[PDB]
DNA sequence: CTGAATCTCTTCCCGCGCGCCGTAGGAC
DNA sequence: GTCCTATCGATCTTCGGAAGAGATTCAGA
RNA sequence: ACACAAACGGCGCGCG
């Protein structure tokens, strides 16, 4: 079942990537597989981050980190993404419907 | 005989290859993202890095 | 039974309270008026600095677990640069490609 | 004498096994190992004899 | 608990003279 | 043009050396 | 008011 998961990248560069891995999963487009890349804002608590709602596979993995100055995800090891808490998003997302 | 001698011409090049490569990272994303219809290659290539 | 012994504790180790050196002592020449020579000590507080006020403002907010324990990290990394810098894994350095001199 | 060292015994396990070493801690993929093989030594971008 | 064959952060004469030379990304 | 502003950290020309003692580590005894 | 003045860190080349 698909969820969101934490990945870094370059500060500002961020919202590049917020559209260019849409765009690139739109090249390959292995797209079914994934959801939404998504980042806060504020007029912030995430100034560099990502969060990736998707069921992780080798294949969606290499895709992500394929967008240059993109660091990799969060969690266990490289190959082990962690997902957000469902508690956790249910709560930013309200956290994020007021700005 | 196991040595070589490099000389300006020769390094020089290989330093200017290295430029490329850079360029190869910025041009390669813009002609992926580019619409290629208006963008001409003057926007695809600058000439800081090199 | 030296440490014991000793006035020292162990628990003092793991450092809470951060002492900075006093400016003078880091001095920040003009090297052309406005710009300034590097001073890399202080480049390393405003490292420390900076990447302490994140992790604050992520923890006013209650950031999910994960981000901030890798901020935790990178706050852990950046004040181990600060001492050694070349002791951890790899050191840092600045666009002139020269690793920048720590405390030590 | 390596034969009997060698772990590793068939080209899958080599691929990935080599990758493994290449890339410390990092999903294996049996194409992403040969393509990161091919760059190791068979791409001049990567390696290239004057 | 014995064994080498494995393992990495110390150190690398004392002073002197010029010369050059030091964050990135952007309101268009 | 002047002047403002937020991080700073990946993939590229890398490897260019080596003596000496505390872990951690290979083979049983 | 009877008083300060222009070096921080690297690189190359040479010197005894």
């Amino acid at each position: 079942k698909k969820r969101w998961y934490v990945v870094q990248a370059f500060s500002g560069f961020e919202g590049r990537v917020a559209t260019s891995l849409r765009e690139h999963i739109k090249l390959h487009n292995m797209e079914d597989l994934f959801g939404e890349v998504m980042v806060p804002t504020e007029e912030k608590f995430f100034p560099g981050y990502v969060l990736v709602q998707m069921v992780m596979n080798d294949a969606s993995w290499h895709l992500v980190r394929s967008v240059p100055r993109v660091m990799g995800f969060i969690g266990g090891t490289s190959d082990r993404p962690a997902p957000i808490s469902d508690k956790e998003v249910d709560a930013i997302m309200n956290r994020l419907q007021q700005v | 005989g196991n040595r070589r001698i490099r000389s300006v011409g020769e390094m020089a090049e290989n330093q200017f290859r290295v430029g490329l490569v850079r360029v190869e990272r910025a041009v390669k994303e813009r002609l992926s993202l580019g619409d290629l219809d208006t963008l001409m290659p003057q926007d695809m290539i600058n000439a800081k890095p090199i | 039974e030296a440490f014991v012994q000793s006035g020292n504790k162990p628990e003092w180790m793991i450092l809470t309270v951060l002492p900075v050196l006093p400016p003078d002592l880091r001095p920040l020449v003009p090297l052309d008026g406005g710009r300034f020579a590097t001073s890399d000590l202080n480049d390393l507080y405003r490292r420390v600095i900076n990447r302490n006020n994140r992790l604050k403002r992520l923890l006013d907010l209650a950031a999910p677990d994960i981000i901030v324990r890798n901020e935790k990290r990178m706050l852990q990394e950046a004040v181990d640069a600060l001492l050694d810098n070349g002791r951890r894994g790899r050191a840092i350095t600045g666009s002139n490609k020269r690793p920048l001199k720590s405390l030590a | 004498e390596t034969l009997r060292v060698d772990p590793t015994n068939d080209r899958l396990s080599a691929l990935v096994e080599i990758y493994r070493m290449m890339r410390p801690g990092e999903p294996p993929t049996r194409e992403a190992a040969e393509s990161l093989f091919e760059n190791l030594f068979f791409s001049e971008d990567r390696y290239d004899l004057s």
